């Protein structure tokens, strides 16, 4: 089974940048290599076939090169709508195999997150469980550190984070941290604090409330 | 008008069975290979099975061999993946794609995908709880908790509000149920002067909740 390894696995680049992705096959595959583009919640789109040929309707700024084991995709001038995951694929033998994918991220200037803390609803409490939500809105880069202080105590393995896909307009991320406890355990504590560490912040920001 | 349209994904128990279909329009399936390629949540693209032009031959990945059958019904111009003895690790989005060794010998037309989720958990619709704004410009939202399986749709003020909305990727809780939250930032002058309803949909459980998000008591 022919293995396809892409390089790098992920990258950050700005609009107008020349970007190149490489693909290396575990054995010679002639020029029988294709490149695909994939956007969240959508099927892959053929970009290049036969290593170097532009698929009908794909814009001239996509190009491909290579043969044998080493292959290359180039985007001469990166457009907004070019952030996706790119995949090479070997077509020389059955079964066809894909590379692991290269996530092309959009590089921009550091932006600080607006922090918001949301208490459990009086409606949720009536079910015996309590969810406390901490929001990090519109920030960059992705890397962040959210800390849950509960009556001045750190927490471990009882909160969960989710991160938004890169934004359409301003290319920022957004993050939710959700702290989950029981009602009887939520009731017996007072200060609920969400501590946020981020590069765009001058000093770690705590957003809290009083029970 | 060439296209590949799939259906048949859903929830099955481990050891259960499912059949995915792949309807071709504007070309004859039997003129092409059909491949099924799958994408486990967050992972890459794994080829699963292939059937040859005219139904001459059939190939399977080792992870799937002896459990899955690929074929087609030509009178229906539709290809199939019959999935038996399903396991947790078969949970993925499943794509069909056409292919031939004639140019461009690449996968030019694809189906949209269907979610196959393999679990011993029952279908469960979410509870929807408001995230009431604390205390410039402020934030509010909806917590969509404890549902199975994926996916969930969220929209605000019946679609008349989009700017500044972030619906988060669901997170699998250690209870086995999914949870997510959808959030929006608003002008603090237009809150308490404009009503905010989030519109949660959970098709798998036929659950549709609309929620009025308003400020708290104290």
């Amino acid at each position: 089974d022919i293995q396809m390894t892409q390089s790098p696995s992920s990258l950050s680049a700005s609009v107008g940048d020349r970007v190149t992705i490489t693909c290396r096959a575990s054995q010679d595959v002639s020029t029988a290599v294709a490149w695909y583009q994939q956007k969240p919640g959508k099927a892959p789109k053929l970009l290049i076939y036969s290593a170097s040929f532009l698929y009908s309707g794909v814009p001239s700024r996509f190009s491909g090169s290579g043969s044998g084991t080493d292959f290359t995709l180039t985007i001469s001038s990166l457009q907004p709508e070019d952030f996706a995951t790119y995949y090479c694929q070997q077509s020389y033998t059955t079964p066809p195999t894909f590379g692991q994918g290269t996530k092309v991220e959009i590089k921009r200037t550091v932006a600080a997150p607006s922090v918001f803390i949301f208490p459990p609803s009086d409606e949720q409490l009536k079910s015996g469980t309590a969810s406390v939500v901490c929001l990090l809105n519109n920030f960059y880069p992705r890397e962040a550190k959210v800390q849950w202080k509960v009556d001045n105590a750190l927490q471990s393995g009882n909160s969960q984070e989710s991160v938004t896909e890169q934004d359409s307009k301003d290319s920022t991320y957004s993050l939710s941290s959700t702290l989950t406890l029981s009602k009887a355990d939520y009731e017996k504590h007072k200060v609920y604090a969400c501590e946020v560490t981020h590069q765009g912040l001058s000093s770690p920001v705590t957003k809290s409330f009083n029970r | 008008e060439v296209q590949l349209v799939e259906s048949g994904g859903g929830l099955v128990q481990p050891g259960g069975s499912l059949r995915l279909s792949c309807a071709a329009s504007g070309f004859t399936i039997s003129d092409y290979w059909i491949h099924w390629v799958r994408q486990a949540p967050g992972k890459g693209l794994e080829w699963v099975a292939g059937i040859t032009p005219a139904g001459g031959y059939t190939y399977y990945a080792d992870s799937v061999k002896g459990r899955f059958t690929i074929s087609a019904d030509t009178s229906k111009n539709t290809a199939y993946l019959q999935m038996n003895s399903l396991r947790a690790e078969d949970t993925a989005v499943y794509y069909c794609a056409r292919f031939v060794f004639f140019l461009p010998y690449a996968m030019d037309y694809w189906g949209q995908g269907t979610l196959v989720t393999v679990s011993s958990a029952s279908t469960k619709g979410p509870s929807v709880f408001p995230l009431a704004p604390s205390s410039g410009t402020a934030a509010l939202g909806c917590l969509v908790k404890d549902y199975f399986p994926e996916p969930v749709t969220v929209s605000w003020n019946s679609g008349a509000l989009t700017s500044g909305v972030h619906t988060f990727p669901a997170v699998l809780q250690s209870s086995g149920l999914y949870s997510l939250s959808s959030v929006v930032t608003v002008p603090s002058s237009s809150l308490g002067t404009q009503t905010y309803i989030c519109n949660v949909n959970h098709k798998p459980s036929n659950t549709k909740v609309d929620k009025k998000v308003e400020p708290k008591s104290c």
